[PDB]
DNA sequence: TCGAGAATCCCGGTGCCGAGGCCGCTCAATTGGTCGTAGACAGCTCTAGCACCGCTTAAACGCACGTACGCGCTGTCCCCCGCGTTTTAACCGCCAAGGGGATTACTCCCTAGTCTCCAGGCACGTGTCAGATATATACATCCGAT
DNA sequence: ATCGGATGTATATATCTGACACGTGCCTGGAGACTAGGGAGTAATCCCCTTGGCGGTTAAAACGCGGGGGACAGCGCGTACGTGCGTTTAAGCGGTGCTAGAGCTGTCTACGACCAATTGAGCGGCCTCGGCACCGGGATTCTCGA
């Protein structure tokens, strides 16, 4: 079935042809396999293809549910409103005076196919999606299901269908324990095959080749994951360096004093060598002046600081536009403090920018000759999927805790279209905790390249 | 345009909150004034979340056993509302 | 001008102005004046200084760093408010 | 034949003749002394879990809820003087409208 | 683990005794848990600052008597008194 | 014919019996007052007579800590006079 | 009877080591209404220690536990 | 070698100890606990004392009688605290008026 | 026969006033001052070590029950005259 | 003085998680038997309490008065209620760290038991002077007056 | 503003009397030297909270507002409490009998403390299935108006 069927027109590009046919075979047996890829590569496309292939070829044509997050809610309704017109799409939205209305006339009349829904709405309709038989429940971008303690990992075992299919773009954790949780959702015939083929996995396997290369012969109908450099062939630039750099005597001896003071200022690593290792006085303790007044010798204090204290007289003129990933808001007000005192013309994003306060600054963020250059990200924030192409040159500041989140936040570089050079940096100082964090990122990124690898 | 004259919605609280019991004073803002408060006293503490409640739960059994004692001295100079005369009258008999 | 936490709050403002009404229409008043929400917010915050503090001083006698409800129970048992619902 | 069914209470009497003496209470205590004390427990537990039987049908439920205590011990008035000073968790308080607050007519 | 040895059953067998037909929930009995505790913590801290009185050591049936009379106001004086008495001469003519 | 206005004589008793510290109510009436209301109690009792002027050195204290506290509500109600309606108050905060 | 006891003259004293300026004529029913109140919150615990050491004469000690019990502890006499 | 006057004290060690002992307070008693509360006592009862002797003067008399205990505990601002249950034997209370009371 | 504190008290007062006698009676109110003060610190010692189920009254179960007492800066005080009489009493 | 009109009550449905039953368990109550002793009842002493009776004068009572405050009624401003309107700040869920609170289980040490002195504290003998009555000294103080 | 009382404080011999003191046994503290039971002090294993970021929802909080009913000074007014003076009238003290009972003395049991066997009553788990919480919906009624 290498073509698309007549009522999916404007042909489905071929590498989703080569993603139904090979999706036919985890409709065959029942196993609900997970379907990774890169962000862009249209994995809607892959969805559609598979709430409406079942109309006239399966025969079913029943209830199905799909639950993706509410900032890409959006474009779901669009997409089946684009290629295949035949079918139903049921949005949840609206406060209590206006949302019942698709809750008395709409759903519970059995008039809807695909009932698209936000992960705040799966909980307050648990009584009102539970009165349906689901056909094939779909959630998309899945990894919120890694934590079995939540109110979805227990939510939505409880209501049942019959087989599914998850999508998201990332194997997880290296600690193996979050592979395994979503796999006892994807069966419930793996928890009984998780911890029994318990020696099979824990062991460090010096055999990767001869048990971990040849355990995917098992496993090849449970995944999925694809590269964009072999859809383009083209994207070229993929480039990672960083310094090894120390700090000064206002947050060097005071690295080697709050230990007599502890050893509040309780969480040591978040409290008191995150704050008084990246960027400086953030407990106003720090302080020459009740005046306050911003000036250098308070951007000279800082070990990262003083790089960019140098960075933003070389990096103005290379002709960039820096998109700066940071964690800790309040940190951020002190960034902002750095170039509305010195002259940078600037843009930001938190978790308080509200939505269409976002997409106003980065439009203006995307005009083609524009002013503004630097624009405040945050690495929490920074993974939802957000168009900012325009740039090619970014600086994260601290250690990835996750370690994926900042190379799904390189994600705001190569998305599609870009043939500049990109150059990522990254700050990790001397004998800190973040080398020994970035030691953590290391091996829990030695081991899903690995699967990449293999 | 209905409106009930004023002496009446004043009356649809008392008898509906002396009925429920559910907790008055919000939760989350009455832990972190507890939190601050302590750390004059001694500082690097950490509560039981079933220990805060207990100040919440006796806090309120206070000022509504004074609000219970404070409007017998308003009525009792022939107005009905309270004052802060009444207030530094009530907490003078019992414990100031 | 943007650095700072400053220009923002406090936390005995944490019980604002309808939750001092509600307690006092829990007591059976009928319109309260608009100088109490002072008076009470100053009057709430020195009895919590005379609970934690005998609170505190239970919790350093045992040489614990976690106030438990024990504690606190037997604080308000002794100033002639025991509370119960907390075991003991 | 225990002890706690041999003068026909429903409370125990070893576990609070235990107390009475790892309790620090005195030196010496007496034997039939703890099962005096035994009914007098008993008797004011007797006493608000009866009037607690009449607040839940006097709102028409089942089980004893905390709100049940305060309207049994408040509606009295010999459990008040005892529990003058004391609180009762979630409790709420006893419905009482002063007798000026009403409206005109 | 941790026995803790309250008074979760006993006070349940009295509920069974005066209202067969009804219960008692999880929350009310943790009151009622702190409430036989504080005549308990009240009388045996009322017997031994009146054994210090006269200077005796003996707890008996009568500084416990007198210890009743005080606490209780009127009216229930007036029936623990009859009541408990009524469970010491059952006692020992058994 | 001089008299002092009224309001004079009712000062200079007060800084007169805010100084001398004699026994105010009768000492032997108040020996009868006793003995009759035991004898609702039990019959048949003797008072040590160190005993009796320890509820005459006990009383006076409750009822002068009730007259410091009842002229507070007195004066609350903006009038310079005690009435019944402010001892009824007076015992309802602390111990009715 | 006997409630002609603390006289009319005898409140007035106590009333002005209370510092008020004019009494009423409605309190002399009141004051021995609540002062024959308190002579049965105390006596009553009196008699029942007086009884309970097997004596029959009410002591100085005994008035002084008393009042200790109820929150007016009374110096002057013993402890 | 007495015990009150190696601590270096005034109130007695060997009354205190054998006070704890016969009370029913707990069964063990610590070597140092009849000591340091032979202190505790020993700075409050100086305290009401003194406090009282300054104001022994105020009528110009030099016995200590029991109006002065009364002005030396009811004219204090931390003291009166941890007596404002109590009575004395023949105190009185301070000479006050009110500001309502007074000529004007 | 008895047995009480009217001979030290005495002597404390004629430390810190060489001259104002006391009388009887006014010996008597601080005689039946501190046995309150004794019969309030030790009951609320005795319940502290209590709560902890421990069995031994010692000077760290009396400090923590003189601080709870004392109203304040008394407790300020106090706690300064009593460590004072441990030093001594252990280094002597 | 009775119709519009919201608030509140009272029915019926659903469905969910706490409360009660029931099992296995283990260890604190329960007997029987020693052995010491505090309190029980008898027995004597003296002490403090009750009831008298007679005398002397502070102190209460009932008498006028007469002004001074408490209550009633007024207009008179003005301060908080009741309801529609913006945005915010609680309230869930989640994330990724690590650490401070509780049985085992070991083996010092500081508190109590016993026997034997002894010096400190305690009532009771004389035996003194600091308050307090007093009574005559001058001496600082709010109303009938202008 | 000034002159007649009515309140108060400086004072001297001049006494009673209680506080400060001296001389005696006896009763408890303390020195002493063992002896054990409490708890210090580590040492594993597990479970709840804290730091500062993201996501969304959604009833409350916050800000306007006109309006209307209460607060609050005035002013009349009228009994009702204060003040003071001849008249009774019970407190107070002062002896003086007269004996009840508080506190003790002195035996000697009746009764708790404690022991090791004893062996069920009461303890945390587990599964469950009525009580009550909730959401529509329509009856009942409570306060605004004519």
């Amino acid at each position: 079935f290498r073509e698309s069927p007549p009522f999916i027109k404007g042909t489905m590009r071929d590498y989703q042809i080569a993603g139904l046919n090979w999706l036919i075979s985890l409709h065959e047996n029942g196993i609900s396999g997970i379907l990774a890829d890169e962000m862009g590569l249209g994995k809607t496309l892959q969805t559609i293809s598979f709430l409406g292939y079942l109309r006239h070829i399966q025969g079913i044509t029943g209830p199905h549910l799909v639950a993706v997050p509410k900032s890409t809610l959006d474009n779901w309704k669009r997409e089946f409103e684009k290629w295949t017109p035949d079918v139903n799409v049921l949005v949840l939205q609206g406060a209590k005076e206006e949302r019942h209305q698709l809750i008395n006339d709409r759903l519970i009349d059995e008039d809807f196919d695909v009932c698209i829904t936000s992960y705040e709405m799966i909980l307050r309709e648990k009584a009102h999606l539970k009165k349906f038989a689901w056909e094939y429940i779909i959630i998309d971008e899945a990894h919120r299901i890694k934590n079995e303690e939540s109110s979805l990992s227990q939510v939505i075992r409880m209501f049942s269908s019959r087989n599914r299919l998850l999508i998201t773009g990332t194997p997880l954790q290296n600690n193996l324990h979050e592979l395994w949780a979503l796999l006892n959702f994807l069966l419930p015939d793996v928890f009984g095959d998780s911890d029994a083929f318990d020696q099979w996995f824990r062991g460090q396997d010096r055999d990767q080749d001869q048990v971990v290369q040849q355990l995917h012969r098992v496993l090849r109908p449970f995944l999925l994951r694809r590269v964009k450099s072999d859809v383009e062939k083209s994207l070229l630039p993929k480039k990672e360096i960083n310094v090894y750099i120390g700090m000064s005597e206002m947050q060097v001896k005071w690295y080697k004093k709050i230990l007599e003071k502890d050893i509040t200022r309780l969480l040591n690593i978040v409290m008191q060598l995150r704050k008084c290792c990246n960027h400086p006085y953030l407990f106003e303790g720090a302080e020459p002046g009740p005046p306050y007044t911003t000036d250098e010798h308070l951007i000279y204090n800082s070990g990262k600081m003083i790089v960019l204290d140098k960075l933003l007289k070389r990096l103005q003129s290379q002709g960039s536009r820096v998109l700066i990933f940071s964690q800790m808001s309040r940190l951020l007000d002190i960034l902002e403090d750095y170039c509305v005192f010195r002259g940078y013309k600037y843009c930001r994003i938190d978790g308080g920018t509200a939505h269409e306060d976002r997409i106003a600054a980065i439009d203006e963020y995307n005009r083609p000759g524009s002013d503004k250059f630097i624009f405040l990200l945050t690495t929490r924030a920074g993974g939802l999927g957000i168009n900012l192409t325009t740039a090619d040159t970014v600086i994260l500041y601290d250690s990835d805790w996750n370690p994926q989140a900042d190379l799904q936040a390189m994600d705001r570089a190569h998305r599609i279209g870009q043939t500049k050079q990109v150059v990522v940096y990254r700050f990790v100082t001397d004998n800190a905790i973040e080398e020994k964090v970035l030691e953590r990122a290391a091996q829990k990124l030695r081991l899903d390249q690995l699967v990449i690898q293999q | 345009p209905h409106r009930y004259r004023p002496g009446t919605v004043a009356l649809r609280e008392i008898r509906r909150y002396q009925k429920s019991t559910e907790l008055l004073i919000r939760k989350l803002p009455f832990q972190r004034l507890v939190r601050e408060i302590a750390q004059d006293f001694k500082t690097d503490l950490r509560f039981q979340s079933s220990a805060v409640m207990a100040l919440q739960e006796a806090s309120e059994a206070y000022l509504v056993g004074l609000f219970e004692d404070t409007n017998l001295c308003a009525i009792h100079a022939k107005r009905v509302t309270i004052m802060p005369k009444d207030i530094q009258l009530a907490r003078r008999i019992r414990g100031e | 001008a943007k650095r700072h936490r400053k220009v923002l709050r406090d936390n005995i403002q944490g019980i604002t102005k309808p939750a001092i009404r509600r307690l006092a229409r829990r007591g059976g008043v009928k319109r309260i004046s608009g100088l109490i929400y002072e008076e009470t917010r100053g009057v709430l915050k020195v009895f919590l200084e005379n609970v934690i503090r005998d609170a505190v001083t239970y919790t350093e006698h045992a040489k614990r760093k976690t106030v438990t409800a024990m504690d606190v129970v037997y604080a308000l048992k002794r100033q002639g408010r025991t509370l119960y619902g907390f075991g003991g | 034949k225990s002890r706690s069914n041999r003068a026909g209470l429903q409370f125990p009497v070893g576990r609070i003749h235990r107390l009475l003496r790892k309790g620090n209470y005195a030196e010496r205590v007496g034997a039939g002394a703890p099962v005096y004390l035994a009914a007098v427990m008993e008797y004011l537990a007797a006493e608000v879990l009866e009037l607690a039987g009449n607040a839940a049908r006097d709102n028409k439920k089942t089980r004893i809820i905390p709100r049940h205590l305060q309207l049994a011990i408040r509606n009295d008035e010999e459990l008040n003087k005892l529990l003058s000073g004391v609180t009762i968790a979630q409790g709420g308080v006893l419905p009482n409208i002063q007798a000026v607050l009403l409206p005109k007519k | 683990r941790k026995r803790k040895e309250s008074y979760a059953i006993y006070i349940y067998k009295v509920l069974k005794q005066v209202h067969p037909d009804t219960g008692i929930s999880s929350k009310a009995m943790s009151i009622m848990n702190s409430f036989v505790n504080d005549i308990f913590e009240r009388i045996a801290a009322e017997a031994s600052r009146l054994a210090h009185y006269n200077k005796r050591s003996t707890i008996t049936s009568r500084e416990i008597q007198t210890a009743v009379r005080l606490l209780l106001p009127g009216e229930l004086a007036k029936h623990a008194v009859s009541e408990g008495t009524k469970a010491v001469t059952k006692y020992t003519s058994s």
